[PDB]
């Protein structure tokens, strides 16, 4: 009995939370995403530049 | 009370320090070395005045 | 884009994210630097891609280190509680003894994850085994563990944001195209991948969504009278995470679920070992389930540590302020109570969602078992990225003051 009360209250109090709206959500979506193939590209381009380094100096 | 289990969950995690005296058995169902990225820095925890009246 | 021109174009903010790029690439170096008593040349089990470098033990021991201090603070270690509460000069003592503790279970993992290394790969691994090279590269560990200290310190000094964020998110997003490359050696597979891509951008899009949400508890203040009426936009309220914890219920999760294996095997091979490691493994769905269960019971321990509504109704009473409509004592704690019960059985379910999300990709995309993409990875590379970003722009803003002249 006191289940289906307390996640009738759960949802009552998600509708309280403060959510982000839809502009915000995609620019911070565009930030992560943009970060993670950045950080991506500069991780591969060094992780190749530094290893053919090592295999020229030996 | 709570000491009890604070406790428990520090010995654990100190047996995750040492989780390490076997690692052979050669990949299976191990989740020490996926265990090594996942980590985030745990956040921290948590008189009068007076004015000058220009007379 | 507009605001990353401007950083760009600001001396200052340009300056820095140059000297963190700089860090990182000394990061990258000391990772493609081998331990000297190792082989190495017998390239590979699963996941143990690089693995055995300097930077080997990777900043796991200051986490480590952190969560133990942290939970030490609530009435455990007495000395520590007074620390936590002689202001900033005993929070510098306890991250004095932070670096202590880092640098002494930096030392003792570097023992058991040489000893377990050695274990791995046949004995082959280690020449000449004996407990002389294991201090020596227990030693280089601590030594390559304590160099990333520094250079988070040094990048959140000079450099943009968190250190130890910063070096997390550089290890697991240049963890990213070895499995990248995994990937493309491996390959309706390609629109199989494709819906990989477009459900881990979605998660991604669900993560932001649940990680940056408030409830903003309303606040009265006792003290200043509210003399005149204000624009009302910027009142003073108690935001509380929907998930407070983060991804530390995680790592109790897999602490709780790889221990009774290591005592097992410690044990020997009895038929009770094979029960244990077939019954603990939470690829399968006895231990996915004990998984889930261990996340949600952390969870909700967890985050009563980190808001702790009794200290914070107690911090509220205790200057000025209260909630309105409720008494300041009791009555605070337990409203507080209720909305962290709430709050956490959501962010709860998200976050042993998110925990066990890559065995359901792995079984449904068929890929290189040791790529975990969408784990709990994905929640600090999002949390890192959007902390820093927001660092960004609070330093690009400053400037943006105009005055009514213009």
């Amino acid at each position: 009995q006191r289940v289906t009360n307390f996640f009738k209250e759960v949802v009552r109090e998600l509708k309280k939370v403060s959510w982000p709206n839809r502009k915000e959500l995609v620019n911070y979506t565009a930030v992560v995403l943009a970060t993670v193939a950045f950080f991506t590209v500069f991780f591969a381009v060094i992780d190749l530049g530094i290893s053919q380094l090592i295999r020229l100096v030996f | 009370a709570k000491k009890t289990i604070l406790f428990l969950l520090t010995v654990l995690t100190t047996v995750l320090v040492s989780g390490w005296v076997v690692l052979g058995a050669g990949c299976s169902g191990v989740v020490i070395l996926k265990t090594l990225h996942m980590f985030e820095v745990p956040f921290l925890l948590v008189d009068s005045p007076h004015s000058y009246h220009s007379g | 884009f507009r605001t990353i021109s401007n950083f760009m174009r600001v001396s200052d903010i340009r300056n820095k994210i140059i000297f963190t790029l700089l860090m990182l690439i000394v990061f990258r170096i000391g990772t493609f630097i081998p331990v000297p008593s190792v082989n190495t040349d017998v390239l590979f089990c699963g996941g143990a891609l690089q693995n055995f470098s300097i930077f080997a033990m990777g900043v796991m021991p200051y986490i480590t280190a952190s969560i133990i201090v942290q939970l030490l603070q609530m009435d455990v270690v007495p000395k520590f509680a007074e620390w936590s509460k002689q202001g900033e000069m005993g929070r510098r003592k306890l991250a004095q003894f932070t670096r202590y503790f880092t640098i002494v279970l930096g030392f003792i993992q570097a023992l058991g994850m040489s000893y377990g290394f050695n274990n791995l790969a046949g004995g082959m691994l280690i020449q000449n085994p004996g407990i002389g090279t294991y201090l020596l590269i227990a030693v280089v560990l601590t030594a390559g563990t304590a160099f990333l200290m520094w250079l988070g310190e040094q990048i959140t000094a000079k450099g943009v944001g968190n250190g130890i964020s910063i070096i997390i998110f550089a290890g697991i997003v240049s963890g990213i195209p070895t499995i990248l490359n995994q990937i493309y050696a491996q390959t309706l597979n390609i629109v199989r991948l494709l819906l990989v891509a477009l459900a881990v951008v979605a998660v991604i899009v669900g993560v932001i969504y649940i990680q940056q949400a408030f409830r903003k508890i309303p606040i009265q203040y006792a003290k200043r009278l509210e003399g005149r009426n204000p624009v009302g936009g910027h009142s003073t309220h108690l935001p509380l995470k929907v998930n407070p914890a983060g991804v530390i219920p995680v790592i109790f999760a897999v602490s709780f679920l790889i221990a009774p294996p290591t005592i097992a095997s410690f044990f020997g091979t009895n038929d009770v070992t094979l029960w244990i490691r077939r019954t603990f493994d939470y690829t399968h769905p006895v231990g996915m389930t004990i998984y889930v269960v261990l996340i949600i019971a952390f969870t909700y321990f967890y985050a009563f540590v980190q808001v702790n509504p009794e200290q914070m109704a107690d911090n509220l009473k205790k200057q000025g302020g209260y909630i309105p409509g409720i008494r300041p004592g009791k009555n605070t704690q337990e409203y507080v109570t209720r909305i962290l019960y709430r709050l956490t059985l959501v962010g709860s379910l998200f976050l042993a969602f998110i925990a066990v999300l890559p065995v359901f990709f792995v079984n449904f995309a068929n890929l290189p078992p040791s790529a975990q993409i969408g784990g709990t990875s994905l929640l600090i590379v999002v949390g890192v990225a959007l902390e820093t970003m927001k660092q960004l722009e609070s330093q690009l803003v400053k400037r943006h003051y105009r005055g009514f002249i213009k």
